[PDB]
RNA sequence: GUUACAGCCCCCCCGGCAGCAGCACUCGCCGAAUCCCGGGGCCGAGGGAGCGAGACCCGUCGCCGCGCUCUCCCCCCUGG
RNA sequence: GCGCUGCGGGAUGAACCGAACGCCGGGUUAAGGCGCCCGAUGCCGACGCUCAUCAGACCCCAGAAAAGGUGUUGGUUGAUAUAGACAGCAGGACGGUGGCCAUGGAAGUCGGAAUCCGCUAAGGAGUGUGUAACAACUCACCUGCCGAAUCAACUAGCCCU
RNA sequence: ACGUCGCUUUUUGAUCCUUCGAUGUCGGCUCUUCCUAUCAUUGUGAAGCAGAAUUCACCAAGCGUUGGAUUGUUCACCCAC
RNA sequence: ACCAUCUGUGGGAUUAUGACUGAACGCCUCUAAGUCAGAAUCCCGCCCAGGCGGAACGAUACGGCAGCGCCGCGGAGCCUCGGUUGGCCUCGGAUAGCCGGUCCCCCGCCGGGGUCCGGUGCGGAGUGCCCUUCGUCCUGGGAAACGGGGCGCGGCCGGA
């Protein structure tokens, strides 16, 4: 456990991951869910898109300004599918989905930290492979997004840093081996209580 | 009838009550295959009273014994012949399954009567079930595992343990 | 049911080199390379043999509708190396009652232009899809040649030339007229 | 693509169930969900048992379908996959888990104090190698 | 095609020997044919139970199940 | 039974389903549920069926029929087939005779009845196009190439119209 | 056609549940919004669609659907665009 | 004041439909997987408003010895709100596949590709890894001596 949970919204159903979100937020644990473009849909895009569509028909007559309002951001989307998950009209519930971040991408501080999954929400492990799905990044940018192209400039951009910092780690992995056949008679005795009690193989 | 978790056959004989008219009434038997004997007896009667006209305020239960399986270690492919009553009309059918149990192949009957047809139970009448050749079987559902050397693997296996942990940094593995 | 396995193999002439990258294939002969990937079928794809190749689509457990696909593939892998080998060549023909209908080849077989389709004075501007080489018949009047090594390029180049040339508001049994697709061969013939 | 193929003789390892970190060996299919296992130098004995519990190992013993347990125990034995499944590293994984999971109060300080020497030892030279790299 | 360089099935032999609803987690109903031990939780209502004598500091009382002594020996351990 | 009656469930609701009520603690249930709102499946639940560009989703109960689908899944009745089917690629599809009546026309093909025979591999008193009638094409039937299953009707589940 | 299955609440009936210590009744006028079972206009499929015109059907309600004589009229009917 | 005069607009996915490649069903087939054209509709742009929504930048209180800012983790004490009881500093992603490591070719001491070698119920493993708290004294080996510790100082680089 941590205190703040990092999840990638990639390859997670919307739904599925919503459910899991809004459980942990009811029980403390602030939830920040980054890459809500990445987010994806059980059924083919045009139903889903059908479906935000009737969404954006429900207008109050008199006034639309009060009615409801319908957010294109794939985040703001996620957002308001974790709200209809929540008690959202008392403190209780208003309080809790204080407690849930949603963003776009992964921006800064979130970059550079561990992001994880929740395979009980992922579409490999929740649908069959002959169902088709719609992502969220897609159905939103037609819905009325206008950032889906700087998000993925910037998305590009992060993902070259990762990588250099990826490499930079391979490098300092392949160089922890080297140490450890190096220093092995004086190290050899506590390698053998590692592998007594299994801490290693 | 409710199918309710694995049928196990029963062997119910019975036999209306002896009378001035025949002091030696004939035996019936008849296979049943119930959840529990209570409920064999009350089929056993049901079938009875339908095909003679014996009930069960005339008759007696003389029998009713488990039968077990004489070869649960082989499998075989049985094949049943039955009568359900659709939502339109009656209709016979026969199936073929292969199972290493008599009662186990039955108990799948009725869920792919429940599945592929939306039978209920007390709508469904077995009549025949025995063991059939591999030559002898029809369906190529079961007649696709007559190979002596069959060969598959296990592809995309989806991960089970999808709470054991919630939440992780790795994403699963379908190809093992 | 589910089908244990369906498999189809499908021969490689000794000129060309197929290479798998999962279910991406790779199809290179005299012609040029081909690639084309299979990531939406489910299936797996293994190469046998070595003095002479041999490429099998393997399916496990498929419903009706899974099993369909492995002919699918093993047709797409054939016409890939029919394209590779001897290509595409499909011809269209220009059907006029009245106006001739004028074509001029553009960018090098790139850009089709259409002119007196009906009369009108709109011309018809139709890009051909990348790899795909369009040109007038020299040994027969009135006819187009669209060379390619991708089926469905030149395919798709040949349909968006024939819809172009589209009669509306007029009885079409009538005022049979625009560019037609009227032979479909190879560049080279075996 | 696929390597491990269920067969006749095909050697698998009971992932949960009744007999949870066993070996059997595939005796017979019986459906698409099913298949007849037999281990009898396992001890689990001939039954019906998912696929869904199976893990498929890299043994296969030549034996034909339906074969009594004792044709299955003399291939077992005849191969040996008693000392061959100990001697693979699937099986190395699994009895370090189970050591893991033993340790007692203990030997988890053993550990630690193993742990904060080791890294150590481990890190001087990795600070070392990181300067012999750099002047080169 | 019918045991060969594997095996499967059926019939004969008190077929034998373990074991036995197995402790090899294949498939049951049970307990006058059933007993022992342990753990968690919630509670403590009532308040003169005395056939004993003249009950005196004091009802360790009724029912039920037991043990020792008013019999005598022997054995083991540290008079008990 | 409600009215005279709260309480658990049915979102909501006089009548439904469970159950009837002093003030409480512990235990257990009913009907009903256990993704999240919202207590409970965070079971490595079992076997299938279903893709919906209006999916579907729990008594009363709060939306639908006749009819249809070469979607798919079962099942029923027939038929053909290693003496060669089905598909596809090709040839024959004849004589009596233009069978009888009727009709202006009716020569297999407007209509009503008969619907038989040498000739083989087969060819009909014709499944259709066609002619005023013809002719002509074509179909069943059968043969060449081919080398394993295939064809027809019906039925009922989900889905679709 | 003979039959037969439906949908709608834009007619009228049927009913009498709500309102009789009161919910202002017809029509017009003005004004907004909505439905589609589409008259037109956009894209199309079919014809007994040569062209022109017309008819049938699909996606489709975005946009438009007028000026007058008689009538309190809704409705009609005619003149004209 | 149409009773004068001026100005009124571009994309995208697609519907119907028409198609391509192509099985199911050796043929055929717009559909099953895959792909294309496509409209007064739809969504956005243009345009109007601008969140209990942000951003960048300016100036920031004087003859009173006043008001203020910043530093000195400067010195205490006060009132007031409480929660929490080690850290993880990151490839991209695949799932009918993946991960790691090398010898050669080209992108210019990088990186990519081709072989080759390992791992894969993930052990270069989040079912994981890292760190670790009783303190000190005397005292001997290891380990280290390329060592620790200092908003100690100054400088540089990277991050929008
Ligand atoms: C025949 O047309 C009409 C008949 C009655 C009414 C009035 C009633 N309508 C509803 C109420 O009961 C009453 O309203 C009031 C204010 O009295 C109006 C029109
Ligand atoms: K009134
Ligand atoms: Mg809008
Ligand atoms: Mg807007
Ligand atoms: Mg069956
Ligand atoms: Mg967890
Ligand atoms: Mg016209
Ligand atoms: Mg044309
Ligand atoms: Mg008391
Ligand atoms: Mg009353
Ligand atoms: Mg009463
Ligand atoms: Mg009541
Ligand atoms: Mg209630
Ligand atoms: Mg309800
Ligand atoms: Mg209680
Ligand atoms: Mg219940
Ligand atoms: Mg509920
Ligand atoms: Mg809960
Ligand atoms: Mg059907
Ligand atoms: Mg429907
Ligand atoms: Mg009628
Ligand atoms: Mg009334
Ligand atoms: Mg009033
Ligand atoms: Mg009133
Ligand atoms: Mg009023
Ligand atoms: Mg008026
Ligand atoms: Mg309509
Ligand atoms: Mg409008
Ligand atoms: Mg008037
Ligand atoms: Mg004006
Ligand atoms: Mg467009
Ligand atoms: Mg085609
Ligand atoms: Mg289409
Ligand atoms: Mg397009
Ligand atoms: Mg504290």
């Amino acid at each position: 456990e941590v205190q703040v949970l990092v999840l990638d919204g990639r390859g997670h159903l919307l739904g599925r991951l919503a459910a899991i979100v809004a459980k942990q937020v009811l029980l403390g644990r602030k939830v920040v869910v980054v890459r809500c473009e990445g987010i994806n849909i059980s059924g083919n895009f045009y139903r889903n898109k059908l479906k935000y569509l009737a969404f954006l028909r429900k207008r109050m007559n008199t006034n639309p300004s009060r009615g409801p309002y319908h957010f294109r951001a794939p985040s703001r989307i996620f957002w308001r599918t974790v709200r209809g998950m929540l008690p959202h009209k008392t403190k209780r519930g208003q309080a809790a989905l204080d407690r849930l971040k949603v963003f776009d991408g992964i921006p800064p501080p979130y970059d550079k930290k561990k992001r994880m999954v929740v395979p009980a929400a992922l579409k490999v492990v929740r649908l069959k492979p002959t169902r088709k799905f719609a992502y969220l990044g897609r159905l939103a940018h037609e819905v009325g997004w206008k950032y889906q192209a700087v998000t993925a400039t910037l998305e590009e951009k992060r993902k070259e840093k990762a990588k250099i910092h990826y490499r930079k780690k391979k490098q300092l992995m392949r160089l922890r081996k080297q140490a450890e056949k190096n220093v092995e008679k004086k190290i050899d005795k506590y390698t053998e209580v590692l592998k007594t009690h299994g801490l290693l193989v | 009838m409710k199918a309710s978790g694995t049928l196990r056959e029963y062997k119910v004989v019975g036999r209306c009550l002896p009378t001035p008219k025949c002091h030696t009434p004939p035996l019936y038997r008849m296979r049943i295959f119930a959840p529990n004997h209570v409920v064999a007896k009350s089929r056993f009667w049901y079938f009875v009273s339908q095909l003679k006209k014996m009930k069960k305020s005339s008759g007696e239960i003389v029998y009713c014994g488990q039968v077990f399986e004489k070869s649960p270690l082989r499998v075989k492919n049985f094949g049943i012949w039955l009568r359900y009553d659709s939502r339109s009309g009656t209709h016979n059918m026969y199936r073929e399954y292969r199972d290493l149990t008599t009662a186990g192949a039955v108990t799948q009957c009725y869920r792919d009567m429940g599945a592929r047809h939306r039978a209920r139970a007390h709508s469904i009448q077995i009549m025949k079930v025995e063991e059939i050749a591999a030559s002898k079987c029809r369906r190529p559902a079961v007649k696709q595992f007559h190979d002596s050397k069959i060969k598959f693997p296990l592809p995309h296996r989806v991960l089970r343990r999808q709470h054991k942990p919630r939440f992780t940094t790795k994403r699963p593995n379908t190809f093992f | 049911m589910k089908t244990i396995l369906s498999n189809q193999t499908v021969d490689i002439p000794e000129n060309v080199d197929i290479t798998l990258k999962g279910r991406t294939v790779i199809v290179k002969g005299p012609r040029g390379t081909l690639r084309r990937d299979f990531n939406h079928i489910n299936v797996e794809l293994s190469l046998l043999g070595k003095k002479k190749k041999r490429l099998r689509v393997d399916k496990w457990w498929g419903n009706r509708k899974e099993l369909a696909t492995v002919r699918t593939i093993c047709s797409h892998v054939q016409n890939m190396i029919k394209g590779v080998t001897l290509g595409f060549r499909y011809k269209m023909r220009s059907v006029y009652a009245h106006f001739p209908i004028n074509v001029v080849i553009q960018e090098n077989g790139s850009l089709v232009e259409i002119r007196n389709f009906l009369g009108e004075k709109y011309i018809r501007r139709v890009r051909m899809r990348p790899g795909v080489a369009c040109s007038v018949s020299q040994a027969q009047k009135d006819e187009l040649i669209l060379e390619g090594n991708d089926i469905e390029l030149v395919s798709n180049s040949a349909a968006l030339i024939q819809q172009a040339t589209t009669v509306k508001n007029k009885d079409i049994r009538k005022f049979l007229d625009g560019i037609y697709v009227s032979e479909k061969g190879t560049v080279q013939q075996a | 693509v696929f390597r491990r193929f269920v067969e006749v003789g095909r050697v698998a390892y009971v992932s949960f169930g009744p007999h949870a970190g066993k070996l059997v060996a595939i005796v017979d299919v019986i459906d698409q969900n099913r298949a007849l296992v037999d281990g009898p130098c396992t001890q689990v004995r001939r039954q019906a048992m998912p696929f869904k519990c199976m893990q498929l190992t890299d043994f296969i013993l030549k034996f034909p379908h339906s074969a009594h347990q004792k044709y299955v125990r003399q291939a077992w034995q005849k191969a040996d996959i008693n000392t061959k499944w100990a001697a693979t590293r699937w099986a190395k994984k699994i009895e370090a888990r189970e050591r893991k999971a033993k340790m007692t109060d203990f030997d988890r300080f053993k550990v630690m104090k193993a742990k904060k020497m080791r890294n150590r030892i481990i890190k001087n030279e990795v600070k070392k190698l990181q300067k012999a790299a750099l002047l080169k």
